[PDB]
C-alpha cells in the first residue's frame, strides 16, 4: 500500500 | 484541442529514420507521446516537462524524443520496421500535476513498407444516381469510388458547385483491402452524397468527388518508368441530368 | 488489466448511456479517468473523479461506495458520441495514461420511415456499383465471401435541411456474373426490399 | 558569501483524536517567507504576503487544481494515517533506565513515543530538576532527572506506554 | 495544535548547485528521504523498510515543479537573495557514558538557513570519517532547518571530540567541544 504525497501547484508562466 | 502535429501522414521504407513534430497548446508545459498500433492499442511512450523527461513507457532504443525551449516536441523513430506502422499521437497538459487533463493532437499516420515502389495513387470514379431511386424516393444518391491506392492515406471530400459539402455526405470509416490475403495490398474507399431529385435534375449543378492522396515527396527517391506516386488530388465529376 | 469494461455497447441516438467499469484493485491515491476516441481522431478527456458522483459539462461519473466500480453517464448520446470509451485508473500524482480495450459504443440512428432497396448506378465516364439503402438499424451488412466482390459496412448520412437520415452500404465487382439482385446475398436483408427491373 | 535563492513546499497533515479531526495546510515559501498557503478549514488558496496574490488567484481560478488540493485530505492525510496506525503508532520502545552519581541522576534513554513520566520516591520527593525532553533524531527520546538528596534506598519510577508495569531501579 | 503532525512532505529546491531535498516527517522525525541522483527512497527505520513503500518518481516530479515555481518568483521578488542565519550547535551523548561500553555522540545543528552546511567530527584535532552518520535537513515551523550528525565511538580518557560546523552565516568554522 503505497504512500500518498502532496503536489506543489504550478506557478503561472 | 489546441495541439498540432506535422506531418499528418508518412510513408517510409524499412531501415529508414523519421522525425515527427508536435506543438502543445499555448501555455501547456507538459508534452506526451503515444503510439496506436493494431497489435498493442494505445501505448504511452514518453513525457517531457519544461524540456526535461519525467516519465517513460515501453519506448524502444530506436525511438527517442526531445522538448525544445519553445516547449515544442520532436519524436525520432530510427531503424524502422513494418511493425512500426501505427498512429503517433502527441498530447499536452498545463503541467505534470495529476489533476491536469491531456489534450491530444490529430496524430501522424505512419506506414512502413519494404519498398516505396508499392506506393500507388488512387483512381476516382463517380456513379450517377439511379433513375429507379429518383422515382421511388424522390432522392438522388451519388456514389464515389477511390480504388487501387497504397498506403491508405487518403482524404475524401464532396464538392457541389465549387463549395465543399458535409450535409448528405457519408464515407466508409476506413479503406478496405482489394487483396486481403496479400501484404502491401492496394486499398479501395467509397462515399455517398445524397441530394433531392430536383437538385440532381438541375443540369446547372456541378458535383465533384475529390480524393487527396498522401504519397511520396520531393525528398523521396524514384527510379521507375511509371509516374512518381506523389501527394496529389485525384478527382471525378458529374453534372446534373434532366 | 487494471480496469474491465464490456467490449461493445449499442444505443439509440438522443438517449442516455450508462457505461460500466470494474476496478477492484484500486488504491486510495488513484483517480478514475474516462477518455474516448472518435473514429480517425485523437483521444479526448471526458471526466475524472475520486469518490461518489462527479459531474461536468460533458458527462456524469457515478463511483461506487467501495470505489471498486464506476459508471460513465452520457445523458443524451448523439450520433457524434459514437466512439471507444476508455475507463482508466491513474494515480492522482501521475500523468501516464494506460489505455485498455475499452467499450466500443455504437449509436443507432432513428430511421422514421424505412424503405429498404438495392439500386444500380452507372459510371459518369464509362465496373458497376450496387447501392443498398434506406434500411433500418436492425439490418446488418455482412462482408463478401467472394474475393472479386467488395462490400462496405453500413454508414449513416444526414440531410440536415430535410431532417432526414438514411443508412447505406455499397457493393461493386468487375465480374460478369455480378448483378445487384445477388450482390447482398450473404447479408440478412429485409423481405420488403425493393428490387427495380433494369 | 555565495548568492542563493531557496524555494520550499510543505504539505502538512494535522491529526487530533485518532481519525475524528483531520486538517491539511500546504505552504509555499520563497526563501523564508510563506507567500501563499492552502488550509483545508478555509477550503481555498490564500495569499499571506504581497508576493502571493498572482499565485493564489491563478490556483483558485483553476477548478482542477482546487479540487485536487481539497481531495488531498483523503489521498494524502487520511490515506497515510492508516499506514501510520500499522507502523509508527504501534512503535513501542522500552526505555533504558540507569542511576549514576553526578547528586543522583536518573538516565531515561532510547524510548518511543515521547509520552514519559519520571518520579523519584521511601516516599515521593518534591524539589527535582528535570531537563526538557531531548529528541535524539533516530526515532528515540532521552530525559535526565536530577534530585537534591544512610541506609535509605532511592528508587526511580518510570512510566511509558511500552511497559505493562513500571521499571523499578534501586540505589542503596 | 494537534495530537500528531506530519509533513508528506518537505520539498526543497535551491539555486546553489542547483540542489534539492525530498522527505516525509512524522511528529518531528524523518521517515524517509529520496536520493534525487539515485532516484531511490531511503527509509530511516527497519520497520519502515519492511512495511512501507514510496515511489521516488513523485519526489522527482515535485522538485521539477519547485524549479519552475522558483524561477517565476525570482522574477516577481526582483531577485531577492536568501539571508544567511547563524546556526546553534549542541553536542551530547545518546546514552550514559561509561568507559569501555560503546556509545554515540549527537551533534544538533539548529537554525540552518540557507540549507547548505558542512558538519564534520574531529578526534583530538584530527579528522574522523569512520562511524559517521547524518540526518537530512529537518523542517521547522519558522521555515528554517536543523540537521543532526552522529559519531559512534569507544569512550576513553585519551580521546577528546569536537563537532566542526561550516556555514555562510559564520565568519570562522564553529567548533563545539565534548569531554568524557
Ligand atoms: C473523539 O472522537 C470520538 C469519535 O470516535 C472515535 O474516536 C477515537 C477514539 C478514534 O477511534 C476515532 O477514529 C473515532 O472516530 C468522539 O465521539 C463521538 O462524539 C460525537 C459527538 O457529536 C457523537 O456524535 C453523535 O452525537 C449525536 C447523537 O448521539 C448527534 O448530534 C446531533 O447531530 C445533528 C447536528 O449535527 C442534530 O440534528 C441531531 O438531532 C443530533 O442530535 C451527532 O450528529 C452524532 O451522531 C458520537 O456518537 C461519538 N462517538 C463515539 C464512538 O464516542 C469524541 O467525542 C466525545 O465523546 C462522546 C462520547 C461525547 O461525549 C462527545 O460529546 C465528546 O465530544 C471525540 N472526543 C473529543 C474530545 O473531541
Ligand atoms: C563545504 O566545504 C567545501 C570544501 O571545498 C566548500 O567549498 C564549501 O563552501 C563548504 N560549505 C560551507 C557551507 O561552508
Amino acid at each position: 500500500s503505497g504512500e500518498g504525497s502532496f503536489q506543489p501547484s504550478q506557478e503561472n508562466p | 484541442s489546441g495541439v498540432t502535429q506535422t506531418p499528418k501522414h508518412l510513408i517510409t521504407a524499412t531501415g529508414q529514420r523519421v522525425t515527427l513534430r508536435c506543438s502543445p497548446r499555448s501555455g501547456d508545459l507538459s508534452v506526451y507521446w503515444y503510439q496506436q498500433s493494431l497489435d498493442q492499442g494505445l501505448q504511452f511512450l514518453i513525457q517531457y516537462y519544461n524540456g526535461e523527461e519525467r516519465a517513460k513507457g515501453n519506448i524502444l532504443e530506436r525511438f527517442s524524443a526531445q522538448q525544445f525551449p519553445d516547449l515544442h516536441s520532436e519524436l525520432n523513430l530510427s531503424s524502422l520496421e513494418l511493425g512500426d506502422s501505427a498512429l503517433y499521437f502527441c498530447a499536452s497538459s498545463a503541467g505534470t500535476s495529476g489533476e491536469y487533463e491531456q489534450y491530444f493532437g490529430p496524430g501522424t499516420r505512419l506506414t512502413v513498407t519494404e519498398d516505396l515502389k508499392n506506393v500507388f495513387p488512387p483512381e476516382v470514379a463517380v456513379f450517377e444516381p439511379s433513375e429507379a431511386e429518383i422515382s421511388h424516393t424522390q432522392k438522388a444518391t451519388l456514389v464515389c469510388l477511390a480504388t487501387g491506392f497504397y498506403p491508405d492515406h487518403v482524404e475524401l471530400s464532396w464538392w457541389v458547385n465549387g463549395k465543399e459539402v458535409h450535409s448528405g455526405v457519408c464515407t466508409d470509416p476506413q479503406p478496405l483491402k482489394e487483396q486481403p490475403a496479400l501484404n502491401d495490398s492496394r486499398y479501395a474507399l467509397s462515399s455517398r452524397l445524397r441530394v433531392s431529385a430536383t437538385f440532381w435534375q438541375n443540369p446547372r449543378n456541378h458535383f465533384r468527388c475529390q480524393v487527396q492522396f498522401y504519397g511520396l515527396s520531393e525528398n523521396d527517391e524514384w527510379t521507375q518508368d511509371r509516374a512518381k506516386p506523389v501527394t496529389q488530388i485525384v478527382s471525378a465529376e458529374a453534372w446534373g441530368r434532366a | 488489466a487494471k480496469t474491465t469494461q464490456p467490449n461493445s455497447m449499442e444505443s439509440n441516438e438522443e438517449e442516455p448511456v450508462h457505461l460500466p467499469c470494474n476496478h477492484s484493485t484500486i488504491s486510495g491515491t488513484d483517480y478514475i479517468h474516462w477518455y474516448r476516441q472518435l473514429p480517425s481522431q485523437g483521444p479526448e478527456y471526458v471526466i475524472h473523479g475520486l469518490t461518489s458522483n462527479v459531474n461536468n459539462r460533458m458527462a456524469s461519473l457515478a463511483i461506487a461506495e467501495d470505489r471498486k466500480s464506476s459508471t460513465l453517464i452520457l445523458h443524451r448520446a448523439t450520433l457524434r458520441d459514437a466512439a471507444v470509451y476508455y475507463c482508466i485508473l491513474r494515480d492522482s500524482r501521475a500523468q501516464k495514461l494506460v489505455f485498455g480495450q475499452g467499450t466500443r459504443l455504437t449509436i443507432n440512428p432513428n430511421i422514421q420511415n424505412p424503405d429498404p432497396a438495392v439500386y444500380q448506378l452507372r459510371d459518369s465516364k464509362s465496373k458497376s456499383v450496387c447501392l443498398f439503402t434506406d434500411f433500418d438499424s436492425q439490418t446488418n451488412v455482412s462482408q463478401s465471401k467472394d474475393s472479386d466482390v467488395y462490400i462496405t459496412d453500413k454508414c449513416v448520412l444526414d440531410m440536415r435541411s430535410m431532417d432526414f437520415k438514411s443508412n447505406s452500404a455499397v457493393a461493386w465487382s468487375n465480374k460478369s456474373d455480378f448483378a445487384c439482385a445477388n450482390a447482398f446475398n450473404n447479408s440478412i436483408i429485409p423481405e420488403d426490399t425493393f428490387f427495380p427491373s433494369p | 558569501s555565495p548568492e542563493d535563492f531557496v524555494y520550499q513546499f510543505k504539505g502538512m497533515c494535522y491529526f487530533t483524536n485518532g481519525t475524528e479531526r483531520v486538517r491539511l495546510v500546504t505552504r509555499y515559501i520563497y526563501n523564508r517567507e510563506e507567500y501563499a498557503r492552502f488550509d483545508s478549514d478555509v477550503g481555498v488558496y490564500r495569499a499571506v504576503t504581497p508576493l502571493g496574490p498572482p499565485a493564489a488567484e491563478y490556483w483558485n481560478s483553476q477548478k482542477e487544481v482546487l479540487e485536487r488540493t481539497r481531495a488531498e485530505l483523503d489521498t494524502v492525510c487520511r490515506h497515510n494515517y492508516q499506514l501510520e496506525l500499522r507502523t509508527t503508532l504501534q512503535r513501542r520502545v522500552e526505555p533504558t533506565v540507569t542511576i549514576s552519581p553526578s547528586l543522583l541522576v536518573c538516565s531515561v534513554t532510547d524510548f518511543y513515543p515521547a509520552q514519559i513520566k519520571v518520579r523519584w520516591f521511601q516516599e515521593e520527593t518534591t524539589g527535582v530538576v528535570s531537563t526538557p525532553l531531548i529528541r535524539n533524531g533516530d526515532w528515540t527520546f532521552q530525559i535526565l532527572v536530577m534530585l537534591e538528596m544512610r541506609g535509605d534506598v532511592y528508587t526511580c519510577h518510570v512510566e511509558h506506554p511500552s511497559l505493562q508495569n513500571p521499571i523499578i531501579v534501586e540505589w542503596r | 495544535v494537534a495530537d500528531h503532525v506530519a509533513s508528506y512532505g518537505v520539498n526543497l529546491y535551491q539555486s546553489y548547485g542547483p540542489s534539492g531535498q525530498y522527505s516525509h516527517e512524522f511528529d518531528g522525525d524523518e521517515e524517509f528521504y529520496v536520493d534525487l541522483e539515485r532516484k531511490e527512497t531511503v527509509w530511516q527505520l527497519p520497520l519502515f523498510r519492511r512495511f512501507r513503500r514510496f515511489d521516488p518518481q513523485f519526489a522527482l516530479t515535485n522538485i521539477a515543479v519547485l524549479k519552475h515555481n522558483l524561477n517565476i518568483v525570482i522574477k516577481r521578488s526582483n531577485s531577492t537573495a536568501a539571508t544567511n542565519e547563524v546556526p546553534e550547535v549542541t553536542v551530547f551523548s545518546k546514552s550514559p557514558v561509561t568507559l569501555g561500553q560503546p556509545n554515540t555522540l549527537i551533534c544538533l545543528v539548529d537554525n540552518i538557513f540557507p540549507p547548505v552546511v558542512n558538519i564534520t567530527w574531529l578526534s583530538n584535532g584530527h579528522s574522523v570519517t569512520e562511524g559517521v552518520s547524518e540526518t537530512s535537513f529537518l523542517s521547522k515551523s519558522d521555515h528554517s532547518f536543523f540537521k543532526i550528525s552522529y559519531l559512534t565511538f569507544l569512550p576513553s580518557a585519551d580521546e577528546i571530540y569536537d563537532c566542526k560546523v561550516e556555514h555562510w552565516g559564520l565568519d570562522e568554522p564553529l567548533l563545539k567541544h565534548w569531554e568524557p
